[PDB]
């Protein structure tokens, strides 16, 4: 992902149109259903 | 005189084109017309006449 | 870990994320371009080898210092028309790179020919991709091609190339002009000339 | 769509009994050191 | 690895944008008249046998690309919505298809229609564009001609293959007039009033401008029509004399013929042409690029070669598909370290990868598709994804170690 | 830029005499209106899907309920992150949002 | 220059040759009696000051020479606009007065 | 008061808003336009009547 | 053929009003926000807040 940061010219920026967002929906995929998830386990479950 | 007639004959001039925008409906043919050229050359600049 | 929390900052990322989707209207692409500044000039009636020597090569003579920088081409038409391109690096600053181009322009400027000079010559940002074409057509009384094609420049083009970032309007016609077709019988009749 | 589940339908079923799965921690971690 | 190499990559699918157009080129002149019924025929075909599709057809005379002129000409077309238009004999994929044999099939004129590459320009997959520079300051004529050697000479090598066209190439036939000098100041008159008479009655002249209902615009004299249509009405244009004396061209002129180029093109600063090529049924750019080099290479002296809008400038898969992994495999069993302790992890997965890729390639090729930048994203997903079948039964198993 | 060039235009619609139909011969605007569209017609599909496939394999409302309240937190905190230091907020970004899903 | 003069020859030139300047909200005149016209570029607020500067001289650079020699050197000039002034320095005469 | 109270000029003296100009509080700006290219004394008229 | 602008007084887009309510409508999102964070489920987010 994120190392593709390192890209060329015109086909520039579109290994950023992600890596980025894979890697945000991953972070916070890592984080958001870090911090939530075993948030919404304890309250309502069985 | 010498100024004068170098830009009298050393010229870059612009004349338009045969069958030009507004045509006569039925024109076949269409060319750039070609008046004066820049000379070219130290030779060419000996036969300018004063 | 108590779970209160958590759906609190889930509650961000949600609205901070529904402000940012608050970018609305959303735009299609990605600036994928190296960045074109384009130089139109165009000496009225003029043939092709012409504008080549007189306007062209004398703009490309003073493009010296331009920062940046990729290449440049050029168009010297037989229509009397000359354009430009100049390209710079994928990421370079388009504004800048928009100046740079018109202040050797202006150290050219006064060695094209007052027939030309005053014509125009303009410096601006390139697609050539058009976004929206906007048609003006007719449907009673009709006024015809050089009738509309003012009115749609003497009217709204003049709205429009001013607005929200457009690069350069090329309007489909020609807004009004003081036409004189002279006859050369009736100019020789009377002993004069164009002039 | 064809780059994610194209390279999915392997990864899915032939990345999970077959091969370097479970060749893994068994084939190369030891059978050596 | 024998599964791409095999393929030909994908830059980025052409689509059907709901809107394409056409182009339309004609000989050396060629009038307004001439074209506008070869547009004619074009504003037709869409509207007659394609109701079904085409929204409607905008028509314009003098356009083009490359340049305007009374030669080009240039339509727009809309289509009616999406669904309007179900299989692929209703879209862009065999519009253009039927169209370009339609067009081309018969008739005397140069017509296409293409399609928006769904960007702005360069890069289009296999595609190169060639600049032919003069370098040692010869002649237009001794450039051409090298452009002539390579251009029959890359038409003689279909063997390996290549497509190459140049741009608005033409020379068309220019009128030249020839004012004598010695004839026309001995004759009596000025030699400003003499292209005067030649620039404002032929090609017309901005005098100043003047108001119309509110705004300011234009003045222009240019002469009726009937007396500037051919070589003939250039001799009854008088002049006036020192003297007062009404001598017309004929007496100081000479009406020659002769070629000469309409559209000038420089590269850099110094007279350049294209040329605008292709790759092969086979070999792509890589190849079909390089042997374009030295075929330029056996040409005369003084010619030089650049490459524009598709010379990158150094992007494509290749030289960035590479360099992409390999930053990308220094940090793929970097963490596999983490928690994970020696180099006894760092294989679990790492090798697991192509696994993902094995399917992608089959799909990609058994389906009919190409290696693209989603293609090669997904490349880059299923390796991630692998991440969660893989590896997350390492730390299942290491973790039970 | 589309959004008010039909705003600039849409204010000399009534000055207008006789005969001056504005009509659309080329537009790629309505195009991007459907990227958008497109990528709301997928996700949803992700969502139900979802949904279902859970009611496959670990069946129950309240067990479901969790997997996919968590979705969309993540696919909106996507574009937020987008605003900062150098980077973007386009569009090739919300289709590439779909493999991201 | 009179009112209506300076209105066609010199004003309206310059407002139609204002295309293709980035941001901006609109533009006004002042074409005046004495002779003077000013057209007032008003920007987005938070614009760099220093780039829509430049956009306007570069448009102006455009309609330079069809503006007459008689106004053409006489000036023309492009800045920034405040209307309210920070200071005036008056210079008084105290003895051997020397007058306007 | 005591300027316009007498004598054949218009004079006010105001003050300064504590800014550069626009946004005084109640206030408004209204501009009349010449839309279909109508006259100077064809929109002054327009002006009176509004 | 006699339209309208409004200049430097038509804002553009401020003042109080459509800046008062959308003011303390992401103010009101936050403002029972971390009356929460330790104080648990919506029983404390309207000690305040009124």
């Amino acid at each position: 992902f994120v190392p593709m940061a390192f890209f060329g010219g015109s086909t520039g920026a579109i290994y950023r149109q992600f890596s980025i967002t894979i890697v945000s929906a991953m972070a916070l995929s890592v984080l958001v259903a870090l911090i939530l998830t075993p948030a919404l386990c304890a309250t309502m479950l069985k | 005189d010498v100024i004068t007639a170098i830009k009298a004959q050393n010229a870059q001039v612009a004349a338009g084109q045969l069958g030009g925008t507004p045509p006569v409906k039925g024109q076949q043919l269409n060319a750039s017309i070609i008046a004066q050229t820049r000379l070219t050359s130290t030779e060419e600049f000996g036969k300018i006449l004063l | 870990d108590r779970p209160i929390f958590a759906w609190v900052i889930a509650i961000i990322i949600m609205l901070a994320g529904g402000l940012a989707i608050l970018k609305l209207p959303v735009a299609q692409y990605p600036t994928i371009a190296p960045p074109a500044v384009t130089i139109s000039a165009s000496y009225p009636g003029a043939d092709a080898k012409t504008v080549q020597d007189t306007v062209t090569q004398v703009i490309e003579q003073n493009m010296n210092g331009i920062d940046n920088l990729m290449y440049m081409s050029s168009n010297s038409d037989s229509t009397g028309t000359v354009q430009i391109t100049l390209t710079f690096e994928s990421g370079t600053d388009a504004d800048i790179a928009q100046v740079q181009v018109q202040n050797k322009l202006q150290l050219a400027m006064p060695l094209l020919p007052q027939e030309v000079q005053q014509q125009g010559v303009s410096v601006e940002k390139s697609s050539s991709s058009f976004l929206m074409v906007v048609g003006v057509i007719n449907t009673d009384g009709t006024m015809t091609q050089e009738d509309i094609s003012d009115y749609v420049a003497a009217n709204m083009k003049d709205a429009i190339s001013r607005t929200s970032g457009v690069g350069d309007v090329q309007l489909f016609g020609s807004q009004y002009a003081m036409r004189i077709w002279m006859n050369p019988n009736e100019l020789n009749k009377f002993q004069l000339t164009p002039v | 769509g064809t780059g994610v589940m194209g390279g999915m339908v392997t990864a899915t079923v032939l990345a999970i009994f077959f091969v370097p799965v479970f060749f893994v921690v068994v084939r190369r971690r030891f059978s050596r050191k | 690895a024998y599964l791409f190499v095999r393929l030909p990559s994908s830059f980025l699918p052409d689509e059907d944008q709901g809107v394409f157009m056409t182009m339309v080129q004609l000989p050396a002149g060629a009038t307004q008249e001439r074209t506008q019924k070869v547009l004619n025929e074009v504003t037709h075909y869409y509207l007659t046998k394609e109701k079904n599709n085409v929204e409607s057809v905008f028509a314009v005379n003098g356009f083009g690309f490359a340049g305007r002129g009374q030669n080009t000409g240039i339509a727009f077309v809309s289509l009616k919505d999406w669904a309007d238009r179900p299989g692929e004999e209703n879209k862009v994929e065999a519009i253009t298809m039927r169209a370009t044999r339609a067009f081309s099939q018969i008739k005397d004129a140069m017509v296409f229609a293409f399609n928006l590459p769904a960007i702005v320009e360069l890069g289009t997959a296999t595609g190169f564009d060639f600049e032919l520079i003069d370098q040692a300051g010869l002649g237009h004529e001794k450039l051409t001609q090298a452009r002539n050697q390579l251009l029959a000479e890359a038409a003689k090598h279909p063997d390996m293959l290549t497509s190459v066209r140049p741009n608005g190439l033409e020379d068309t036939p220019q009128f030249k007039i020839d004012i004598d000098q010695e004839k026309a100041q001995a004759l009596g008159v000025s030699i400003n009033d003499i292209n005067t008479t030649l620039g404002a009655a032929w090609g017309g002249s901005y005098v100043n401008d003047f108001i119309d209902r509110g705004r300011v615009k234009k003045v222009y004299v240019m002469s009726e029509a009937k007396y500037r249509m051919l070589p003939d009405d250039i001799g009854d244009w008088y002049v006036r004399a020192a003297d007062g004396q009404m001598v017309p061209f004929s007496a100081f002129s000479s009406s020659r013929w002769e070629y000469g180029s309409p559209r000038l093109e420089r590269y850099n600063g110094l007279p350049s042409m294209e040329i605008l090529g292709q790759a092969a049924p086979g070999k792509s750019t890589g190849e079909a690029m390089e042997l374009m080099e030295q075929l330029a290479s056996k040409l005369p002296t003084g010619v030089g070669y650049d490459w524009t809008g598709m010379s990158y400038q150094e992007r494509l898969s290749g030289n960035q598909a590479p360099s992409l992994y390999a930053i990308s495999l220094i940090v793929v069993f970097l963490c596999l370290a983490a928690l994970y302790e020696s180099w006894s992890i760092p294989f679990s997965v790492m090798l697991v990868v192509p696994l993902g890729v094995i399917g992608a390639l089959l799909a990609a090729t058994f389906r009919g598709l190409t290696n693209d930048v989603y293609f090669q994203v997904g490349l880059l997903t299923t390796i991630g994804l692998s991440a969660k079948n893989a590896i997350l039964i390492v730390e299942f198993a290491k973790d039970l170690m | 830029t589309a959004a008010a060039i039909r705003a600039e235009l849409a204010k000399m619609e009534p000055f207008f005499p006789s005969g001056l139909k504005i009509v659309y011969p080329y537009d790629t605007t309505p195009f991007v209106k459907i990227s958008i569209h497109e990528v709301v017609k997928t996700l949803v599909e992700a969502i139900i899907l979802v949904f279902l496939v859970m009611y496959l394999f670990l069946q129950n409302f309240r067990a479901t309920l969790i997997p996919t309240i968590a979705v969309p937190v993540v696919l909106l905190g996507t574009f937020a992150v987008l605003a900062a230091f150098g980077f973007s907020i386009n569009t090739l970004t919300m289709f590439g949002m779909v493999l991201a899903i």
